[PDB]
C-alpha cells in the first residue's frame, strides 16, 4: 500500500 | 409487444438514474473519509 | 429482430443487478471506515 | 420505431460502462482508505 | 472540509 | 460496529 511503498507522507492518499 | 419494450426501457433508465445518484452520495462520503484520515495522520505526525 | 432486443434487455437488467449488489457491498465497507475513523479520532482526543 | 430502441439501448450500455468504471475507481480509493485507517490504528496501539 | 469548517468534533462525519 | 463488538484488533476491518 500507500502507492507501492512511495512514502511521501502518504503521497496525498495515493494521489486521491 | 415492442411498446412494452419502451416501458421496460424507461424503467431501466429510472434505475440507472437512481444508481448514479447513489454513486454521487458515496463519492461525497468517501471524500469526507479521505479528509478525516488526512486530519488524523497530521495529528499523529 | 426485436426478440434480440428482449435478450439484450435481460442482459442489461442482469448487469444492473450486479451493479446494485456491488454498490451495496461498497456502502457496507464505507460504513466500516466511517466507524473506524470515529474510533481513532475519539482515541486521539 | 424499434431502430430508435437499438440506439437508446447502445446509450444505456454506454452509461452502464461509465458506471462500472466509476465503481472501479471508487473501490480503489476505498481500499486506500482501509489501508490508511489500518496504518493509523497500528501507530496508535 | 469537515462541513465547511463547522468544527463540532467533526460534525458526526459531516452528518454521515 | 467493528463486527458486532468482536474486538480482535478490528477484525481485519470487519473482514474487509
Ligand atoms: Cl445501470
Amino acid at each position: 500500500g500507500x502507492x507501492x511503498x512511495x512514502x511521501x507522507x502518504x503521497x496525498x492518499x495515493x494521489x486521491x | 409487444r415492442m411498446k412494452q419494450i419502451e416501458d421496460k426501457i424507461e424503467e431501466i433508465e429510472s434505475k440507472q438514474k437512481k444508481i448514479e445518484n447513489e454513486i454521487a452520495r458515496i463519492k461525497k462520503l468517501l471524500q469526507l473519509t479521505v479528509w478525516g484520515i488526512k486530519q488524523l495522520q497530521a495529528r499523529i505526525l
